[PDB]
RNA sequence: ACUGUGAAGCUCACACGCCAGUGUGGGUGGAGUCGUUGUUGAAAUACCACUCUGAUCGUAUUGGGCCUCUAACCUCGGACCGUAUAUCCGGUUCAGGGACAGUGCCUGGUGGGUAGUUUAACUGGGGCGGUUGCCUCCUAAAAUGUAACGGAGGCGCCCAAAGGUUCCCUCAACCUGGACGGCAAUCAGGUGUUGAGUGUAAGUGCACAAGGGAGCUUGACUGCGAGACGGACAUGUCGAGCAG
RNA sequence: UAUAUAGGCGUCUGGGGGGAACGCGGGGAAGUGAAACAUCUCAGUACCCGUAGGAAGAGAAAACAAAAUGUGAUUCCGUGA
RNA sequence: GCCCGGAUAGCUCAGGGUAGAGCAGGGGAUUGAAAAUCCCCGUGUCCUUGGUUCGAUUCCGAGUCCGGGCACCA
């Protein structure tokens, strides 16, 4: 399927630049930022519901943009995927951060 | 510098409060010290900044 | 996850390849690999999304390097004309260079070629040498202060305890007895009133301990401060006590 | 040299130079002061160039002001200081 | 203050699962002795601390001693 795959611009050779989140959101998991700066967790895909996984995904996102190392140069959310298992391209905008279920 | 200066803040309110020296060869770590806090207006403790 | 808009199995080609085999496409034929697979830090080459390392394709933007062409611009190359006199000047035309060079604005480098200036004081004359601020002692004439290139030294740090508080203790030296052990290590008994020690020079002090040991701890605070010492001035120093 | 132009003839009208001070537009020092000196001052002074007029320059808001229904072109004096 | 580079046996110097090469030093061998050559050794915190990783001389951070170019109006 799918699930919600983001490009943090963060350094992670740096010690101070490392990315660590947990949020839990019905409608407590663990997020580690990879050694080559990119984050994954567990969504759905296109084809399903459409406010069910908003909150979730609502709520995880804040989660990150809390926990952005304060010495991080650049752009912070550089791309976010939720592409299916054989369709492509499937990019959310990184522009929203408030009330995405709207 | 042996003997640099060091500035102690209050954990509470963050602010800068005092400021003396320590020798960071036998102290490698951040002074830790409880110290008077005029904003808050109790003893609190106190850090290295 | 897959297959009849046709798997494997063989054979045809290519690229990588430690030719061990991998990856891509093609054909015959049609009914497959796949989950804990057993070792492993890591399990599937079931598959998917992001991505690293190199390698290669395309469209968009984007910078540099050259070769050309002549029409800008250049020629103290030639020939005519103004012009009767003209190695000036200008114009016409041929022959060459040619977006280079020259010039304007902006910018980095070299720059005694030139210009404006600096290059201390003390001092038994000046130079050479030495010194320049702070702390301690003597000279210093028993209050304070007192000069000389007079006589001796030290400082431009250190300590998170070597600071605060409560409690406890008394050294150095000598005598006597003890396995290595001796003048001197650790043990034991006696005499021992300061001769030891006080982070660091000297002086004044400290055995009442300011010296030795231990438990807790951050006052190595915030707002203030009667009254004084010292002083050309600017500096410098002590302080009971009130509240948090 | 063709269009023509540079140029050449003829004729009218102007210009040139001087002046003590004042005006406008440009170029622009150093001694000196800082108890030295380079930023700074001296000073846009001394001097130099171009120009006028009886005076010259400026002048009729692409202005001040601050919520007041406030002034209302330019120039020059006194305060503001 | 900014940007690069160097530190690895007694000496010089190459190098994510390697500590190595050439000279030195010790014994063995060749030679009639001697020299010149071949064999086998000993030699190492990979500047020092820490981090990522199953694993670091190798990647990252800080620090130490050198070197080069530039910036520096209490
Ligand atoms: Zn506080």
């Amino acid at each position: 399927t799918v699930e919600v795959a983001i490009r943090l611009g963060v350094d992670p050779r740096k010690a101070d630049q490392m990315v660590r989140g947990t949020v839990n959101l019905p409608h407590k998991i663990n997020f580690r930022v990879d050694k080559q700066a990119n984050l994954h967790f567990i969504i759905g895909k296109a084809s399903f519901d459409e406010t069910k996984l908003a909150e979730n995904y609502g709520a995880a996102l804040d989660e990150v943009l809390r926990a952005k190392p304060s010495s991080s140069k650049g752009r912070y959310l550089k791309k976010v995927t939720v592409s299916t298992t054989t369709g492509p391209g499937i990019p959310v905008d990184p522009s929203v951060t408030r009330n995405f279920t709207e | 510098d042996v003997r640099p200066k060091i500035t102690l803040a209050c954990e509470v309110c963050k602010h800068r409060n005092y400021i003396t020296k320590k020798n960071r060869r036998n102290d490698p770590d951040r002074l830790e010290i409880k110290k008077f806090c005029p904003n808050c207006g109790t003893h609190q403790p106190h850090k290295e900044s």
